[PDB]
């Protein structure tokens, strides 16, 4: 069992990381 | 010990840098960003509240899933490129 696909779920989850900070930021200029 | 071990780790982040570049440019592209600003105001006249950590995740979990298909799988081979690389 490789377990290759679980290199591949942290690729996913870096990708979620660089849209985490885009949707912050998108947010806190819209509020204040 | 290891002098090229540090030289290894400027490469990855330029590369991790580019990697963020490249995937703010699709969601640009297609107006993902425009639509973004247009729910947060949208949550903003729905909630009484303009609070940032309340706004955060009314919108956040959608806007998540909004990503086009195309940008996810671009992306993720741009991220697999860099990946591989270590």
């Amino acid at each position: 069992t490789e377990e290759t696909i679980t290199i591949d779920s942290i690729s996913n989850g870096i990708l979620n990381n660089l849209l985490t900070t885009l949707i912050q930021d998108i947010v806190a200029r819209e509020t204040t | 010990q290891l002098k090229s071990q540090i030289q290894q780790y400027l490469v990855e982040s330029g590369n991790y840098e580019l990697i963020s570049n490249e995937l703010k440019a699709r969601l640009l592209q297609e107006g993902w960003v425009d639509k973004v600003k247009d729910l947060t105001k949208s949550e903003m006249n729905i909630n009484e509240s303009t609070n940032f950590t309340q706004i955060l995740s009314t919108v956040e979990p959608k806007a998540l899933e909004m990503v086009s298909d195309s940008t996810r799988e671009t992306v993720l081979k741009q991220i697999r490129e860099f990946l591989e690389e270590i």
